[PDB]
């Protein structure tokens, strides 16, 4: 499935690489929002099929971020 | 044996001779609220906005597990909690530290501490690095440098934890109290430059956004992270 933004924020960094198998609740990427560096968790285990965003990108609530396999 | 007397923060402290990062550990472990992570030295020390942090032995490097349950609109104040917490500890030791928007405390404009807050869904990690007796980077200072002698590491810890606990309880009562403490304790009147206009750092708003006064007189608000800022 698709993992969208839990809130607005700029991308600090991406923890995972494509093809990387993810763990439920594991760290996918980091968004600097409300003076915090927010780590975004994987709703399911899986594999990094697609990294939909870049570092330094401004994302908004619900925007597509990661697509797993 | 620590003899702490707090309600939430400091009810459990976990100490490490050394570690990559207290913040990482705090994030990656299941820990009750108010638990403190403290190490003699960190090797993979972290800083705000993907920067690095020197954590040599002799300083205080800790992480606090918090679970406030507050509107998103109040989450930007958590960093302030830590800074003001530090300011008040230095005040006890007769050191005058001021806040540099929005996560650094300074003494005579030399960095003596920094805050880093990280999110983990329900979990919120407050990380604070303060220079006590450790060796420090050029341009930075320490309590030992400020006071000209060794400062009791435990005493600084007990003091800081104690201020952060109180500040936390009042934060759960009225998250608006911190803003004033900050406004009343941060460097102001300084001409700054935004990269990517220039003006005066005259204040912050109720979201903790820096308020710059342009030369014409217009006002501009800065969101942390969104722009690069510098002192002139
Ligand atoms: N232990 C430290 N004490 C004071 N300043 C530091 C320390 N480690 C890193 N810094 C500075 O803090 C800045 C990041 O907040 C960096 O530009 C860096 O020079
Ligand atoms: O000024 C900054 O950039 C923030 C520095 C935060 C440093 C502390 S040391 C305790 C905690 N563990 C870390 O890895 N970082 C914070």
């Amino acid at each position: 499935n698709v993992v969208s933004a839990p809130m607005p924020g700029k991308v600090l960094r991406v923890l995972v690489r494509v093809g990387d198998r993810v763990r439920v609740g594991q760290g996918l990427l980091v968004l600097e929002a409300m003076k915090m560096e927010n780590e975004i968790p994987s709703p399911r285990d899986g594999v990094v099929k697609r990294i939909l965003v870049k570092e330094g990108e401004a994302v908004d609530t619900g925007q597509p971020l990661i697509e797993l396999g | 044996m620590l003899g702490l007397k707090t309600s939430i923060i400091g009810r459990r402290v976990i100490y490490f001779q050394e570690i990559t990062s207290t913040n990482e550990f705090a994030k990656t472990s299941y820990l009750e609220e108010g638990t403190v992570i403290v190490a003699d030295k960190q090797t993979m020390g972290h800083g705000a906005l993907n920067r690095k942090w020197e954590s040599p032995e002799g300083g205080l490097w800790l992480s606090i597990v918090l679970s406030p349950k507050v509107p998103q609109k109040d989450l930007p104040k958590i960093v302030f909690l830590g800074a003001v917490g530090v300011v008040e500890t230095l005040k006890e030791f007769s050191i005058d530290g001021r806040i540099k928007w929005p996560n650094d405390v300074l003494v005579n404009y030399k960095k003596i501490a920094g805050v880093l807050v990280e999110g983990k869904g329900d979990k919120i990690v407050l990380g604070i690095g303060l220079n006590v007796n450790n060796k420090v980077p050029n341009g930075a200072t320490s309590m030992k440098l400020e006071l000209g002698s060794e400062v009791p590491l435990l005493s600084v810890f007990r003091s800081l934890i104690t201020n952060l606990d109180r500040l936390y309880l009042n934060f759960l009562k009225n998250p608006m109290d911190i803003l004033n403490l900050v406004r009343d304790n941060m460097i102001l009147g300084v001409r700054v430059k935004i990269l990517g206009f220039e003006g005066i750092a005259e204040d912050i708003d109720d979201f903790g956004r820096l308020i710059i006064r342009l030369d014409s007189g217009e006002v501009k608000k800065v969101i942390y992270g969104d722009v690069s800022l510098r002192f002139l």
